[PDB]
């Protein structure tokens, strides 16, 4: 379970992210597609080139979903219910891929928030993203 | 591993600017903070009781230098990582025989630290090249 | 979340295990120590030889913990609270090792319950053991 | 990988008794049932609707034979698994380029299936020898 200090650390880092949330999501996705090219197979219909409006729009969706989880951090299974069914039951995403995206989200925050990404906040953000990943992988059939 | 010339360039140029005295300690230390079971592997290293303590521990910082050394050795011999690291694993007796996942965790913490220290310069293509190297060094060091 | 069919499947398999629960736990541990020798480093003070009374006794403790989880399958964080603190906080068990023991528990049930270990029951038992493993790894600091 | 002589013996003697027409389909089929995202790797294989449907699918059963064949080839060339499997991976284009973890999952399902079929005969030392082989074949096939 996330501690009070984890919840504070996550909310603080999102606060500092501010309105860049959408752009950082897009960047995390691009980092994922280049570093871990097997993840591109879930997006065969997207243009994955740099500056792609489709990656930009999808990165905003992902960031908005993370923010919803942040905003309902003690009710994440209910809040993410529809997205868990989509990823696990409909799209059949390999659960390994959530570790890869979480890593790329961390790298993105580190590359934009040098002061905020202390070891303690890094540990809190990792725990939070692993909790989101656990929810999104909870409904395989 | 085989790196393209652009990938080799992406790694080499940024690697030349790394603070070799600190970045290793920061990555090894964040490993122990973020994944606390890794402290068990380093119970011979003294006080690992809090983030600040972990990050200031001198043997953390010392073996952190050695972690970068292993990266540099790897980058210098990407086509024979097992021959590069054979002496390194063997001089350790059993100490490196942990799950390969922890070497992948270390390599990804190092990536996070490089992103932290280089900001915008640690572009997505630069990260992708580093991920190839840290994956190769991980596989060889766990063998 | 475990489904009603998972809960029925797990309880049925435990039912057929019956009083062999303790011996099967010991067997799973031996399988884990031989197959995955790094796990022995958590038991440097045990005699790990075949037939060891220390392995037998510990296997009964592990089976009894799993049976407690089965018996309180909707309250597993509370029921396993003391054991999560022991494994994550005090012993600092690498979370990979729970996947290894879970695998060896499955192999043990397969080797003793040829009729019960259908694909559907196999999937239910895997899900159950992963849930236990998630609880036992939940309290790292 | 290097197996000891008793390890080789443990693998070889039980492997000679395996029903090579069914054990592969059982393992590949249980993979799809227990780890449902693996069905996406096999969209070209037809109906994978239910456990009963997965287990009965003829292309599952056919490629199951092929998985055993890959195991036997591995046991025959344990000291050069990459040279054994190079043409096997390449003939698939990018079909085998999934996470190495899924090859480890298939290998462990195979182990569960061998325990299911052999019962007491699949002793802990026999399992441990098979775990060495399935780990090496997983690493080579994922390369
Ligand atoms: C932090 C983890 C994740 C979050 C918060 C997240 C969030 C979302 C959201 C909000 C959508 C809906 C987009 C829309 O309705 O327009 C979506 C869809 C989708 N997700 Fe994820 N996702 C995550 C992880 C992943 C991963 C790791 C993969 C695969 C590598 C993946 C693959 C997909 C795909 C293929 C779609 C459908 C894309 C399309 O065709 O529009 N997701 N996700
Ligand atoms: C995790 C990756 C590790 C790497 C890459 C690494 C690297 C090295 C290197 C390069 C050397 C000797 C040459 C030199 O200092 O330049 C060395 C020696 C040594 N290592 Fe490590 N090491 C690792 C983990 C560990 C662990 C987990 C332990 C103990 C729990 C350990 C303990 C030692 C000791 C005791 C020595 C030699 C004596 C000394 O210098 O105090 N190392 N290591
Ligand atoms: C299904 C997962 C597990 C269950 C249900 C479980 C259960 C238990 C229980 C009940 C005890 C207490 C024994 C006692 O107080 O006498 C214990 C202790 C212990 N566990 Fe586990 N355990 C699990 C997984 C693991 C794994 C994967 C490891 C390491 C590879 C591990 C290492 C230990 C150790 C070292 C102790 C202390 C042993 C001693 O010194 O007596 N456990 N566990
Ligand atoms: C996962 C481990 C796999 C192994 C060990 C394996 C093994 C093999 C082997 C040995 C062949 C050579 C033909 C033969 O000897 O009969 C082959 C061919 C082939 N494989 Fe696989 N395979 C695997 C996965 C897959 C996957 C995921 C696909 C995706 C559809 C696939 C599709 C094919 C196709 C289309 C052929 C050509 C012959 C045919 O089936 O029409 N295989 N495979
Ligand atoms: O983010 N920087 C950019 C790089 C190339 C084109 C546009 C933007
Ligand atoms: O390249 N540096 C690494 C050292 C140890 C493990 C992984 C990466
Ligand atoms: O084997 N020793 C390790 C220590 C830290 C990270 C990875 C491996
Ligand atoms: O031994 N047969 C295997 C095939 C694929 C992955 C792992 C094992
Ligand atoms: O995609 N190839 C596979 C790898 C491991 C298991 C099954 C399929």
């Amino acid at each position: 379970v996330l501690s009070p200090a984890d919840k504070t650390n996550v909310k603080a880092a999102w606060g500092k992210v501010g309105a860049h949330a959408g752009e950082y999501g897009a960047e995390a996705l691009e980092r994922m597609f280049l570093s871990f090219p097997t993840t591109k197979t879930y997006f065969p219909h997207f243009d994955l080139s740099h500056g792609s409006a489709q990656v930009k729009g999808h990165g905003k969706k992902v960031a908005d979903a993370l923010t919803n989880a942040v905003a309902h951090v003690d009710d994440m299974p209910n809040a993410l219910s529809a997205l868990s069914d989509l990823h696990a039951h409909k799209l059949r995403v390999d659960p390994v891929n959530f570790k890869l995206l979480s890593h790329c989200l961390l790298v993105t925050l580190a590359a934009h928030l040098p002061a905020e990404f202390t070891p303690a906040v890094h540990a809190s953000l990792d725990k939070f993203l692993a909790s989101v990943s656990t929810v999104l992988t909870s409904k395989y059939r | 591993v085989h790196l393209t010339p652009e990938e080799k360039s992406a790694v080499t140029a940024l690697w030349g600017k790394v603070n070799v005295d600190e970045v290793g300690g920061e990555a090894l230390g964040r490993l122990l903070v973020v994944y606390p079971w890794t402290q068990r592997f380093f119970e011979s290293f003294g006080d690992l009781s809090t983030p600040d303590a972990v990050m200031g521990n001198p043997k953390v910082k010392a073996h952190g230098k050695k972690v970068l050394g292993a990266f540099s050795d790897g980058l210098a011999h990407l086509d024979n990582l097992k021959g590069t690291f054979a002496t390194l694993s063997e001089l350790h007796c059993d100490k490196l025989h942990v799950d390969p996942e922890n070497f992948r965790l270390l390599g990804n913490v190092l990536v996070c630290v490089l992103a932290h220290h280089f900001g915008k310069e640690f572009t997505p293509p630069v990260q992708a090249a580093y991920q190839k190297v840290v994956a190769g060094v991980a596989n060889a060091l766990a063998h």
